[PDB]
């Protein structure tokens, strides 16, 4: 009965939300308890660790705040196939390969998609990857695997990657398939997540009340008449709003559709499908600047403060 | 058994294990041996994750190659030096005669689709997926 | 070798040169393998190749001015080290004789290049440090009249590896002459991890 | 933050039953509530898939969706020490089910109600007398794939119980035994004989279907009189200009269950309690995953 | 009658640093500490070429200069140990009983 | 590449010579970075 | 000096060798197969050695940018992973068979 | 424009308030070189 409170004062205190703060100028001991957060990284020494709390169950506590540790997912990919001069924040598209026991993967960024779609954007895209071959067999029929229009439910979005060593042979990649994106290097620096500018479309920007607390970031395959696009819309609604309000931006490309080839088979039907890609910051998100290569540059979209959060592909038509 | 017009040649890699030298001079690269940390990556239920992160950055102080290395002895031959022409309906599968019976004739007379199983570097391969030493393939 | 390298390259000595690896990959390729043949000229034959090693190496760097190895029991200066497997190292160790020294002496911690002041603020500033300001400072500011020479630079060039108490480490010295050079096998740290070598 | 959910056995095990439960002991089951200790009979299934009733997909669904998920974690004699799904935090599954359908990583997995038969997946207690029904947790697209074909072999074999004239079963079997994703061609365990009058797993989900696709052409016609011509192009005019005239309130009534049918149906094929995973490694048949 | 157990055994681990294995006259070390914020580093060599006054009427080769300059190359190594929560949770804990 | 930098630097006097086979491992390139200075471009640069 | 080629069914630029052993090489090839010939044959790896004598020496030793050949399996793969293989073909170096 | 350095420096406090018509200003860009930084992205930049 007295253990018992020496255990409860241990489980009972959560962290303390509001203080009186008196001036600003004294920076005393109870402000600088609540600006504390531990980091989720230390020097391999025994007074850094215990004093970084990194052996805390759970969380980091040096001896539950709304914050959470990230999952990363890592692949192993032909370093042919990932051109490794593209940025942290980029969003990687695992393709589910056919191959039963394959411990080999095949990631795609949107640049590199773009050239398995069509086979600047055209012009990084073929100065990215000079050769639209070794990937035009990573997918083994691409041809009648869009040609049934089933190509949306064999496309994984594993979120942004963070961390690429650049291993000569088989390349090996850290994402984030889940949660708060944020980098692990010695210096953590932000990690922001950069889609092409000609590819990425708004969603607020073409419709022209309330505020919301954050916005999410889409993915689109949609299946056209000259192949299939990858746009990427930014959204601040929810997704079953979205579902009718993609249904009415593509509602001109529908009939497009229906008009310029007449379905007679049955798997031609459907018109693409989104998938949510995560929440962000709807605020001061996708401020734009430009990817800058060896010899020439693209437009990109870099939206600050991504936390990760894939969901699954809903049909458009 | 007489002879056709032609005459090819055959081409064949005979792996050979060594157990190499290495030399280097004095103070060849002068190095920065960084401050190793940790890092956890992973944190669920039952156990964390850990990683340790460690990087050096290494630098040459000569102009010219101040390193070698030179294969002391054989240690054995690793490849039976032995005839395994590789199979063209394997590394061109998309190849097919005329007719239907006359390809399926020809696949029967020759060692046609003889080992289906494995088709890429099965260390690339997960764990689990003609019983001798490791063939040296032929070429034509 | 230079004899063949002075009249600058060409199509000619690019040629030669290919036809002499041609040369030395079929007749002197495993130096191991047909030491065993000859017995009697065979201590001298391993000794002549070795020899050969470290004449066909550079041994011009920056660093080779300042003592960092040397022979515990004499002062004399390394001058590289041999990185064999163990079936190697016995055979050489039989080969080239038991006369080997047991130690040689070393530096015990490491140097430390740890940002100054002066080097923190070019950081701060526009992100380019440049190594021991000290010595910049005191070429081109105090005096750039002095003519910079080897005696001169050598504390220059050895920054912190001077000033270490030299501990002796464990490793088989075997002398090809004039240098003293170290064998050594990792192996053992290998072989128990499991890992390839 | 703590989340043992000790499950206490009111008479203790034999040692058979603990040689089943620590070859199951990285599976998944349902609970009834949350709260620190617990007795068996709130444990996976049991009470809505009893062997005495008939069992119907829809309330098992139902009941999936409904309460709280626990991967088992230790098994002892007499105490079955367990941790419950939160939203929160994520959890190491391993793919311990007697249909064994190979995962991978970064897929999303499908908690579904056994279909496969209760004997391939149960731990049939003696001591208590209790069935632990352990859902089946397989991946979506699997998932998705094994709903249509088992829902077309029920449709299948109705109709050639209604009459042999219909089609032939090898030619159902042939097609609809086995399910392919990834190459991995597995082969299904099916109820070649169900019994008529219902009393069998998927007969109400298929007569929702049914009754669903039977009410469907003139609901499409009373929505498109309702409000056009692209929509008046795709199907053939033949379900367009069918009837025109039905009693309001039958067809109210048709409209409104077709509905009901309808909604039901959409939220059941959505798999309901859906997670994904990380990083799936079968040298230890380990998953990385957290609730989604 | 008795199952007898008559030893536990457990290999103890060698340490080996990096001044202490003869690989380190290879290569001369400093402990730079905060090597992940330098991006890139750079060495550079200015080398002038003594010629020989020659005899002979040839184009003669003036007073030459080799500036060399070569960069370094960063090396990161990472390895995956794992740890129980229970054996964390045990450490974070204090006991009391045996 | 001579993408050098090329400024005037306090440049310290070391021991070594490094002009062994050196005119004729720059002719086929054993660096990429490096630059020949003959005659009058081997004067130390401006600020 | 006597004669161009020892045989015109492999030498020429459109020759048979030519045809069947010129393809280049993709690391996700799914025949992936090792070739012998495909070291002699292909003729970007064939110009890739005109970088200068110093410059494929260094590429000699830093990478295995030729046709390299897999271990320990039953039949000669393209080696992919290579993520603990050591191997230095110099029929990559000087194309010279014996 | 994305031109500035953005690096941390020991900064001088002047005597002038120079904060009239600001945001303003640099809405329409009397500035050819500037950045803004809004609340989280304000810290002072790594070395």
């Amino acid at each position: 009965r007295r253990r018992l409170q020496r255990r409860i004062a241990g489980l009972l205190p959560p962290p303390a939300r509001r203080l009186n703060i008196s001036r600003g100028s004294e920076f005393t001991r109870d402000v600088r308890g609540l600006v504390e957060e531990h980091a989720q990284a230390s020097s391999l020494s025994a007074a850094a660790v215990w004093r970084a709390g990194l052996l805390a169950p759970g969380e980091v506590a040096v001896a539950w705040s709304g914050w959470r540790p990230p999952v990363f997912g890592d692949f192993l990919i032909h370093a042919s196939s990932f051109n490794n001069a593209e940025a942290t924040g980029t969003p990687l598209f695992q393709f589910k390969q056919s191959d039963p026991f394959s411990g080999v993967d095949a990631v795609f960024t949107p640049l590199s998609l773009f050239i398995l779609m069509n086979h600047g954007l055209t012009r990084m895209a073929n100065l990215l990857y000079d050769s639209p071959a070794t990937l035009a067999d990573l997918v083994p029929d691409f041809g009648r695997l869009v040609a049934d229009r089933r190509f949306h439910n064999f496309i994984t979005p594993v979120g942004p990657l963070v961390e690429n060593i650049k291993s000569t042979y088989l390349n090996k990649i850290t994402t984030v398939v889940h949660g708060p994106v944020v980098s692990k290097a010695i210096p953590r620096s932000t990690v922001k997540v950069t889609v092409p500018q000609e590819a990425f479309v708004d969603l607020d920007a073409w419709l022209s009340q309330p505020c919301p607390a954050d916005a999410r970031l889409y993915v689109a395959l949609t299946y056209e008449e000259a192949g299939p696009r990858f746009t990427f819309f930014q959204s601040s609604r929810g997704h079953c709003q979205i579902m009718n309000i993609l249904r009415i931006y593509y509602s001109p490309s529908i009939m497009h559709r229906y008009a310029v080839v007449q379905p007679l088979h049955i798997e031609e039907l459907t018109f693409g499908a989104v998938a949510c890609l995560g929440t962000f910051s709807a605020t001061d998100g996708w401020r734009r600047s430009a990817f800058n290569y060896r010899g020439s540059s693209l437009p990109v979209v870099e939206i600050d403060s991504f936390y990760s959060n894939v969901s699954d592909w809903e049909v458009i038509l | 058994k007489i002879h056709p017009g032609v005459a090819m040649t055959v081409v064949r890699t005979d792996e050979i294990l060594s157990e190499n030298i290495l030399f280097s001079s004095r103070a060849s690269t002068s190095m920065f041996i960084g401050t190793p940390n940790v890092s956890r990556r992973e944190a669920r239920v039952d156990a964390v994750t850990f990683e340790v992160h460690h990087e050096m950055a290494s630098i040459d102080t000569g102009l010219s190659y101040s390193s070698t290395m030179t294969p002391a002895r054989v240690a054995a031959i690793t490849t039976d030096m032995g005839i395994h022409t590789q199979d063209f309906f394997s590394v061109f599968p998309a190849e097919a005669f005329g007719n239907q019976q006359v390809n399926d004739y020809i696949k029967a007379k020759v060692g046609a689709q003889r080992n289906g199983t494995l088709l890429r570097d099965p260390r690339t391969y997960l764990a689990g997926m003609l019983c001798h030493g490791q063939q040296a393939t032929c070429e034509i | 070798d230079p004899t063949f390298t002075e009249r600058g390259f060409s199509k000619t000595v690019k040629s030669d040169l290919i036809a002499m690896f041609k040369r030395h990959l079929l007749e002197h390729s495993f130096f191991l393998d047909r030491a065993e043949n000859m017995g009697s000229g065979f201590s001298q034959y391993v000794r002549s190749r070795l020899s050969e090693m470290v004449a066909a190496v550079s041994g011009e760097s920056v660093l080779k001015g300042v003592s960092t190895y040397t022979t515990a029991k004499g002062g004399e200066p390394v001058g590289g080290v041999f990185i064999v497997t163990d079936n190697v190292l016995r055979q050489l160790l039989t080969f080239l004789g038991e006369e080997a020294d047991n130690q040689i002496m070393g530096p015990s911690s490491y140097a430390s290049f740890v940002v100054r002041g002066e080097n923190l603020v070019t950081a701060v500033s526009y992100g380019r440090v440049m190594r021991t300001f000290e010595h910049f400072m005191a070429r081109i500011v105090d005096s750039p009249e002095k003519a910079g020479s080897t005696k001169s630079d050598l504390p220059a060039v050895a920054a912190g590896v001077e000033d270490q108490p030299r501990v002796p480490i464990s490793a088989a010295v075997i002398k090809l002459g004039n240098h003293a050079v170290a064998v050594e096998s990792l192996q053992k740290m290998y072989n128990d991890t499991q890992s390839p070598y | 933050m703590d989340l043992k959910v000790v499950v206490s056995l009111s008479s203790r095990l034999y040692t058979d039953e603990i040689a089943k439960m620590q070859q199951r002991i990285g599976c998944i089951l349902p609970l009834a509530s949350t709260h620190g200790t617990q007795n068996v009979q709130g444990l996976g299934l049991g009470q809505v898939y009893s062997l005495e009733t008939v069992p119907d997909y829809v309330s098992m669904y139902n009941y999936l969706s409904d309460c709280t998920l626990a991967v088992l974690d230790e098994v002892s004699v007499d105490s079955l020490i367990l941790t419950k799904i939160v939203p929160g935090q994520t959890y190491a599954i391993k793919n311990k089910y007697q249909p064994f359908f190979q995962w991978h990583g970064t897929g999303s997995l499908s908690v579904m109600p056994p279909v496969f038969g209760r004997e391939h997946a149960t731990v049939k207690l003696e001591s208590n007398d209790v069935d632990i029904v352990f859902p089946m947790v397989l991946p979506t697209p699997i998932a998705e794939e094994v709903l249509q074909k088992i829902l077309l072999f029920n449709v299948y074999s109705r109709v050639v119980m209604q009459a042999p004239g219909n089609a032939d079963m090898l030619d159902v079997h042939m097609h609809l035994g086995s399910v392919s994703y990834l190459g991995h061609h597995y082969e299904l365990a099916l109820p070649e004989v169900p019994g008529p009058l219902g009393l069998a797993l998927l007969d109400n989900l298929s007569l929702y279907f049914c009754i669903m696709v039977t009410l469907l052409p003139r609901a499409s016609m009373r929505l498109v009189r309702g409000l056009n011509l692209f929509q008046e192009m795709v199907p053939d005019e033949i379900a367009r200009i069918d009837l025109d005239d039905l009693s309001v309130a039958d067809d109210l009534s048709r409209m409104r269950v077709m509905m009901t049918y309808l909604q039901s149906l959409a939220s059941l094929f959505n798999l309901g309690p859906r997670l994904a995973t990380a990083a799936y490694s079968q040298e230890t048949l380990t998953a990385t995953c957290w609730l989604r | 009658k008795f199952e007898v157990l008559l030893g536990v055994y457990t290999n103890a681990i060698q340490y080996v640093r990096f001044l202490e294995t003869a690989l380190a006259v290879s290569c001369v070390n400093t402990e730079f500490k905060d090597l992940s914020r330098m991006t890139d580093g750079k060495i550079q060599f200015r080398i002038s070429v003594p010629t020989i006054a020659h005899g002979d009427g040839r184009r003669p080769s003036k007073q030459r200069t080799f500036i060399v300059v070569k960069n370094c190359h960063k090396h990161h190594i990472s390895t995956e140990m794992e740890l129980s929560m229970l054996d964390l949770e045990i450490l974070h804990s204090i006991p009391e009983t045996p | 590449n001579e993408g050098v930098e090329n400024r005037p630097f306090p440049y310290l006097t070391v021991d070594a010579d490094l002009l062994s086979n050196l005119r004729q491992s720059a002719a086929e390139g054993l660096f990429h970075s490096f630059d020949l200075l003959v005659g009058k471009d081997a004067r130390e640069a401006g600020i | 000096e006597y004669r161009s080629t020892v045989n015109p069914w492999a030498s020429q630029l459109g020759s048979l060798g030519d045809i069947m052993y010129n393809s280049s090489y993709r690391q996700t090839a799914v025949p992936g197969l090792y070739s012998p010939c495909r070291a002699f044959f292909n003729k970007e790896e064939l110009l890739r050695n005109n970088r200068g004598l110093y410059n494929m020496v260094n590429e000699y030793s830093q990478r295995l940018g030729g046709h390299p050949a897999t271990s320990n399996t039953e039949v000669q793969f393209v080696v992919i992973a290579g993520t603990d293989v050591f191997l230095e073909q110099p029929c990559s170096f000087l194309q010279e068979a014996f």
